[PDB]
């Protein structure tokens, strides 16, 4: 492909992302517009080939689709989903919180596809609304990838993701494996209900100290199903949180959840 | 702005595309892709 393949439409967000039209199959979709130059003085060319190695690999309906990508002499170009209904996060703060059946549905959404990335060894590592995108008929889209990573053998030592999210092992500097992400979707589930997320302190000392105490404290607010499903993915040990099928088999979500899997070709 | 890209027309398309969904991995998944040790050489 080439840029002249392609009607664009308009920005969708400063980062540049474009909407965008394929010229041939009039298929709308969004275009990633990357910098050569920009990528190799911050130093982040095997940073970016990673993330694009991933996500080009993935094939699920709640996980942003990469069809393909393409470059020229200044700039790189990823040809990527369009997701109609944009931020997650920016539905969130709009509301304010979630109902149940909206929260129950995205975390069906949520641990179907990190279901699918852990089949696959890799681990997402920064679940949180930010970098949730919304379909058509509202269904969640993991968008982007920037701290994952295909973890095949070796147990990982990076501390990453986001202050509020991160899980015990990281900030107390003990290996991780996959079950990080199973903490992070507790936390979401949490932040998706109360519209805060649960270890909220502030200084990063607290937050820390909150976080490897389990320091939760529900809201009278929430249902005893949504309860037990947070506090059974919030467990300080990773090998006893509840795995990513026992979140799709959970009661609360059973219940809850209004799910619909996307038309698929043909 | 062009007009496909705002409105009722976007919309529209939007629906279509959701609904008629196109054989992606053939239409784009097949063609080819510059290798990843390409991406920061010559285009
Ligand atoms: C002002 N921007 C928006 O309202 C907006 C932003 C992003 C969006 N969808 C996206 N899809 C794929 C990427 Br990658 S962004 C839809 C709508």
């Amino acid at each position: 492909f080439t840029i002249d393949d392609f009607d664009i439409g308009r920005p969708l967000g400063k980062g540049n992302v474009y909407l965008a039209r394929e010229k041939q199959n009039k298929f709308i979709m969004a275009l990633k517009v990357l910098f050569k130059s920009q990528l190799e003085k911050e130093g982040v060319e095997h940073q970016l080939r990673r993330e694009i190695e991933i996500q080009s690999h993935l094939r699920h309906p709640n996980i942003l689709r990469m069809y393909n990508y393409f470059h020229d002499r200044k700039r790189i170009y990823l040809m990527l989903e369009f997701a109609p209904r944009g931020e997650l996060y920016k539905e969130l703060q709009k509301h304010g919180r979630f109902d149940e059946q909206r929260s129950a549905t995205f975390m069906e959404e949520l641990a179907d596809a990190l279901h699918y990335c852990h089949e696959r060894k890799v681990i997402h590592r920064d679940i949180k609304p930010e970098n949730l995108l919304m379909g058509y008929k509202g269904e969640l889209k993991i968008a982007d990838f920037g701290w994952s990573v295909h973890a095949p053998s070796l147990r990982r030592r990076t501390m990453c993701g986001t202050l509020d999210y991160l899980p015990p092992e990281m900030i107390e500097g003990k290996t991780h494996d996959e079950k990080v992400d199973l903490w992070c979707a507790g936390v979401l589930c949490y932040e998706f209900l109360v519209g805060m997320p649960p270890f909220d302190s502030p200084s990063h000392t607290e937050t820390h100290r909150r976080i490897v105490n389990v320091d939760l404290k529900f809201p009278p607010f929430l249902s005893d199903g949504s309860k037990d499903l947070i506090s059974k993915l919030l467990r300080y040990h990773p090998p006893q949180r509840l795995p990513l099928k026992g979140v799709m088999e959970h009661p609360w979500v059973k219940a809850n959840s209004r799910r619909v899997l996307p038309p698929v070709y043909q | 702005i062009p007009a496909w890209a705002s409105g009722n027309l976007l919309t529209q398309a939007i629906r279509q595309q959701y609904y008629k969904p196109i054989d992606v991995d053939r239409m784009y998944g097949t063609i080819d892709s510059p290798k990843l040790e390409e991406l920061f050489n010559k285009s």
